C-alpha cells in the first residue's frame, strides 16, 4: 500500500540513496530506483557460474553454456 | 517487476512508529537523531537488586528489542551498561560486563542481522543522574544500546 | 530406416471441411521420431462414407531437410477409415425445398382446375407460380454434396507406405 | 498449477480445463500485438517529456554551471587549451596464465594540447536535444475495457523506460565532462609539480608584405614547436609537502 | 532458415471484399521476423463455407531482399479455414423478387380466367404484364453469387510451405 | 499416455531442483566454513595443484599379463595464477529453469485414462526426484575430489614429495615514451611447475605420539 | 531508392468519369516525393463496389524526366478500394419504363378483351399499343449498370508496386 504510511506521505525519491522520503524525515522501506542495495539470495535462471546459454540453435534440447559445459537439467528429459 | 522487492522483507515503517510510540509510553526510552538510534532501558525492570539474574517476564521486553532491531538494517552494534556505586570499583565493573554480556548474547541468539556487535559496562563512572536518592530504583543504573543506521 | 509399412501414432492440430484444398499437418507424438510433423491434403471420396488425408510431405525437424515419404491415415481405437463427422448437411434442405415448390405447383394447378366442379383464387395465384420457378432452381441446386470436417484436437493413426533412409 | 503439479495435472486431467484453454488461447494469439506498440509509444512520450523537463531545469541552473566550469580561467597565454592527462592507480594487468605485470600507477596523453579560438561552454556538453512530437502513428486498436487498462499500464512502463533512458543520457554527459576537466586540471597539476614539458611556440614576425595593390601592415605567424609530453628522467622531480 | 510447415502470427490491417482482386498487405508481428510485411491477393472459394488468402510477396526491410515464399492463413482459435464475414447477403432478395414477379403472373392469368365465372381488372392488368419480364429479367440475375468480406483488424495465423535462407 | 510420463519428470526435477536450491540458501555460512579456499592458497597467490593417490594396484590383461605395486601418485591439474579463491557456488548450485508450458496433445476422456495419467504423473514425479538427487550427489563428489587434491598436494609438500614453485619477479623503473608512462614495472613469471621427485631418499619420514 | 510496397498520399483535383478513358492527374506532396505530378487512367470492375486508378506516369520536377511507377490509389481515412460517388444510377429508371410499358400492354389487352362481360376504348387503343414498342426497347436498354465518377477535390493516397531509383 502506501510507503509512507502512518506519516506525512511521501516526498520524493533520492536515487543517491535509492530510497523514498517521507513527510517526516525517515527513510521508507520502499525502494524506488533499481540500482540500490536489495538483499539478492535466490534467483532463476540456467546456465549460471558459467558462461551463458549459448543462443545457437540445435537439433537436441541440450543447452550448452559458453564455457562448453552442458547442463542436462535445463535440458529437456527424454 | 516482479523479481526485486517493493521493499525490504518485514519492514513496515507503520509497524516502526506504532512499537517505537508503544516503547516511550512504557517508559522504555529510544533516541533518534539522524541515522543514529540508541535504545535507554532501566535496570530495575530487567535484573535483580544487584545481580545478574533475569526475571521471566523480561524475555517478553527483550523479545519485543529484537522485533524492533529485525525492522532495521544495521552493521554494527554497540551495548553498554551502567549502574551504582555499591561496593567498590571492580564489583560494579564486573556486574555491568556481566549483565552487558548475557544480554548480547541472548540478542545474538535471536535473529539480529548484525555483522558486529559489541559489548561492555563500567559501572557508576559516567552518571546521567546527580540525584542519588534510590539505588537500585535509582534511573542512572540503566543499559544503553546505539547505533547508526546504514543506508 | 522405417519398416514397409508400420504404424505410427500422431496427433493432428488443424482441422478442415471437405469443401477446398489446402495444406493439413500432423504431429507424431511417440516413438522414435520425436516433434516431427507432416503436412498434405486430402482428396474427396465418391461418397461421404469415410474421409482419408494425402500425408506426403514429412518434416521432421532440427536439420534443413524434408523427406516425402506418403501415407494415410486410420482412426485411432477403432482400427477402421471412417471419419468422425457428419454426412447429413445437405439433405433435407434441398429435400423439403423441392418438395415445397413441387406442392405449390400441384396446388395452384388443382385448385385452378377445381373452379368447375376471391383469397382462395389467390392461394391458386401465389402457388401456381411460385411453384415452377422454384421447382427448377431446386433441380438445379439438387447436385450439392453432404461435405464432412475433420476436428482440431484428434489424434490420428499413420501406416507407412515404402521404406525411408 | 505448475508448482503444486500434482493437484494441477490432477485438474488438467479433467476435460473442463480443457476447454477453458480455448478461451485464454485467443489472448495468447490475439492481445500479444498491441504491447509492443503500447510499449513504444509509451517510450517516445517519456523520452520526449522527460527530456522537455530535464532541459528547462538545466536552464534554470544555468548560473553555477559556467560558474564552476570556468574554462577562461584554464586558457593558457597563448590561448592554448591545456591537453587531457589520465592516470591509473594499482596497475595489474594478468595477460595469461604464468605471468603477471603490476605496477603502482600510469599516466595517459588523452587529448593532444592545441591552439584554440573560443573557451568552450557546457551548452555543447551538457544540453539535451529534443523536438516535440506531435504524431502519434496508430496501426492498432484496442477494444475491450482489459486490453485498454493494460494498454495504459505498458504505456506507464514505457513512460518509466523514457524516463530511466534519459537519466542515463545525461549521466553519461556529466561523466564526460567530468572526465576532461579533470584531465585538464590534472595536466595543471603535474605541469606545476614539473611532471608535463611546457608547450614551445615561435614566432615569426615581417615586416611590409605583399604587392602595390594587396598589403598587410603587420605580420606575425605564431608556431608551436613542441607540443607538451611528459618526462623519462625522473630524478630532477620535485616532490610537496604540507604543514 | 525456417522449417517446412511451421505456424507463425500476423495481423491483417486492410478490409476488402473478396469482389476485385488486388494487392493487400499484412504484418509479421512476432518470433524472428519482426516487422516484415507481405504483399498478395486472394482466391475465391466455389462455395461459401470458407475463405482464404494467398500472401507470396514477402519483404523484410533492414537489408535490401524481396523474398517470394507462398503461405496460406488458418483461422486461429478454430485451427480452420474459415473466414470471419457474413454468407447470406443476397440470398433473400433475388428469392423474394422471383416469388412477387411469379405472383404477378399467377394474379394475372388466374384473376382473368376467373372472369367467366374495374379495378380488379386493372389488378389483373398491372400484376399480368409486369410479372413476365420481371420474372425473365430475374431469372437472368438469380444466379448472383454470395461474397464474403474480410475485416482490417483481425489478426491471423500462418502456416509454412517452404523453407527461405 | 507418456506425455504424463514427460511432464511429470519435468515437474519433479523443476520441483526438487527448486527445494534443494532453498535448501542450499538455508545452508549458507557453514558451507563456506567449510570449503574456505583462502587458507591453502600460496605466498603469490598461486593456486595449489590438485593430487590424485591410488592403493594397492592390480592388474590383469590376460593369461600370463599381471602387474601389481602398492601405491602411485597422480598430478591432475597443473598450479596456476588466480585472482579470486573459487567457492563452492560453481560446483553445487544446480541451475533452475521454471517452465510454465504443459500442452496438451493427448487428452483423457475416461477415468481410467484418468487414473494412469495419474499413476504415470506420480512415477514420472518420483523418477525426476531421484536423477536430481543424482546430479547433486555427482556435483558433491566433484567437489570432494577437488578438495582432497587440494589437501594431498598439502600433505605431500609438506612430506617432502614435491618440489615447490619457484618463482621470479623481474624489476624495472619507469617505463614508456613521453605520451604514456608507468610507474614501476614488475614482472612476475613461475620458472619451475611442482613436480614429484623420484629419488625417494630425500622423502622425511613422520611418526605421532 | 523506395522500398517495395509502402504508402504516400497524393492529391486528386481533375474529375473525370467511368465511361470514356484517358489521362488524369495527380500530384505528390508529402513525403521525399515534393512537386511530383502523375498521369494515369482508370480501369472498370465487375461490380460498382469499388473502383481504382491505374496510375503509372509519374514526372519529377526538377530534372527533365519522367519515371514510370505503375501504381493503384487506395482511400485515405478508410484504406479501402471503394470510391466517393452513388452506385444507384440507373436502377429505378429503367424499373419504371419497363413497368409503365407493361401495365400499357396489360391494360390494352385486357380492357380489350373483358368487353363482352369510345373514350375508354382509346385508352384501350393508347396503353395497347405504345406498350409493345416501349417493353422491347426497355428490354433493349435494360442491360446498362450505374456508372461511377471520382471527384475533383479529394485526396488520395498510394501504395507502391514495384521499386525505382
Amino acid at each position: 500500500d502506501g510507503c509512507c504510511s502512518k506519516m506525512g506521505g511521501i516526498n520524493y525519491c533520492d536515487s543517491s540513496a535509492g530510497r523514498l522520503v517521507c513527510n517526516n524525515g525517515f527513510y521508507s522501506t520502499c525502494y524506488c530506483t533499481r540500482h540500490a542495495v536489495m538483499d539478492l539470495q535466490f534467483l532463476m535462471g540456467c546456465c549460471l557460474w558459467h558462461g551463458g546459454v549459448y543462443p545457437q540453435l540445435n537439433s537436441s534440447g541440450l543447452v550448452v553454456c559458453n564455457d562448453g559445459y552442458v547442463s542436462e537439467e535445463c535440458s529437456l528429459q527424454k | 517487476v516482479p523479481k526485486l522487492p517493493c521493499r525490504v522483507d518485514g519492514a513496515c515503517d507503520a509497524t516502526i512508529i506504532k512499537m517505537m510510540t508503544d516503547l516511550n509510553k512504557k517508559g522504555i526510552k529510544v533516541a533518534s537523531v539522524g541515522q543514529n538510534y540508541l535504545i535507554s532501558i532501566p535496570a530495575s525492570a530487567l535484573f535483580a537488586d544487584q545481580s545478574p539474574r533475569l526475571n521471566w517476564a523480561s524475555y517478553s521486553l527483550l523479545n519485543e528489542i529484537a522485533a524492533f532491531l529485525k525492522q532495521f538494517r544495521k552493521i554494527a552494534i554497540t551495548v553498554t551498561s551502567y549502574s551504582s556505586k555499591y561496593v567498590s570499583v571492580k564489583r560494579e565493573r564486573a556486574l555491568t560486563l556481566a549483565r552487558s554480556r548475557v544480554v548480547s548474547e541472548y540478542l545474538w541468539s535471536q535473529g539480529v542481522d548484525s555483522r558486529i556487535i559489541f559489548t561492555q559496562g563500567l559501572g557508576s563512572d559516567k552518571p546521567i543522574t546527580s540525584y542519588t536518592l534510590g539505588g537500585d530504583r535509582s534511573p542512572n543504573a540503566r543499559v544503553e544500546i546505539t547505533f547508526r543506521r546504514a543506508v | 530406416i522405417i519398416k514397409t509399412g508400420d504404424i505410427m501414432f500422431a496427433v493432428l492440430d488443424t482441422s478442415v471441411n471437405s469443401d477446398e484444398p489446402g495444406p493439413i499437418l500432423a504431429t507424431i507424438v511417440t516413438g522414435k521420431l520425436k516433434g516431427s510433423k507432416l503436412i498434405g491434403s486430402f482428396n474427396l471420396p465418391s461418397n461421404a462414407d469415410k474421409m482419408v488425408i494425402t500425408f506426403n510431405t514429412m518434416s521432421i525437424p532440427g536439420a534443413e531437410k524434408t523427406i516425402s515419404i506418403s501415407a494415410y491415415a486410420i482412426d485411432p481405437n477403432t482400427a477402421r477409415t471412417a471419419l468422425a463427422s457428419r454426412t447429413n448437411h445437405h439433405y433435407l434442405m434441398r429435400y423439403g425445398s423441392l418438395f415445397a415448390s413441387s406442392f405449390l405447383q400441384g396446388f395452384g394447378n388443382a385448385f385452378q382446375s377445381a373452379n368447375t366442379t376471391s383469397t382462395l383464387e389467390n392461394a391458386v395465384i401465389g402457388l401456381a407460380t411460385v411453384g415452377k420457378a422454384w421447382s427448377q432452381q431446386a433441380q438445379q441446386l439438387f447436385n450439392t454434396p453432404t461435405t464432412v470436417e475433420v476436428y482440431s484436437g484428434t489424434g490420428l493413426g499413420i501406416l507407412f507406405t515404402q521404406d525411408v533412409t | 498449477g505448475d508448482t503444486g503439479s500434482l493437484a494441477g495435472l490432477q485438474a488438467m486431467a479433467d476435460s473442463k480445463y480443457t476447454r477453458a484453454q480455448k478461451k485464454q488461447k485467443m489472448g495468447k494469439i490475439r492481445e500479444m500485438a498491441l504491447k509492443e506498440t503500447a510499449l513504444s509509444v509509451g517510450a517516445q512520450a517519456g523520452l520526449a517529456w522527460r527530456a522537455k523537463i530535464i532541459d528547462e531545469q538545466l536552464n534554470k541552473q544555468a548560473r553555477n554551471l559556467d560558474a564552476i566550469y570556468d574554462f577562461n580561467s584554464l586558457v593558457l597565454e597563448h590561448n592554448i587549451l591545456p591537453p587531457v592527462l589520465l592516470e591509473g592507480r594499482n596497475t595489474l594487468n594478468l595477460a595469461d596464465a604464468q605471468s603477471i605485470r603490476i605496477s603502482d600507477r600510469t599516466y595517459k596523453v588523452a587529448k593532444q594540447a592545441h591552439f584554440i579560438t573560443t573557451p568552450p561552454t557546457w551548452r555543447q556538453y551538457l544540453w539535451m536535444d529534443y523536438v516535440k512530437p506531435e504524431a502519434p502513428n496508430v496501426t492498432l486498436l484496442p477494444k475491450t475495457k482489459a486490453e485498454k487498462e493494460i494498454w495504459c499500464i505498458y504505456t506507464e512502463r514505457g513512460w518509466k523506460n523514457g524516463i530511466d533512458q534519459a537519466n542515463t543520457i545525461l549521466e553519461e554527459n556529466i561523466a564526460r565532462i567530468k572526465e576532461d576537466f579533470g584531465g585538464m586540471i590534472l595536466y595543471r597539476k603535474l605541469l606545476a609539480m614539473n611532471m608535463v614539458s611546457p608547450p614551445y611556440v615561435s614566432h615569426t614576425d615581417l615586416g611590409v608584405t605583399g604587392d602595390g595593390s594587396e598589403i598587410h601592415i603587420d605580420d606575425r605567424v605564431l608556431r608551436i614547436t613542441a607540443l607538451p609530453e611528459l618526462n623519462v628522467n625522473s630524478a630532477e622531480w620535485r616532490a610537496a609537502v604540507a604543514k
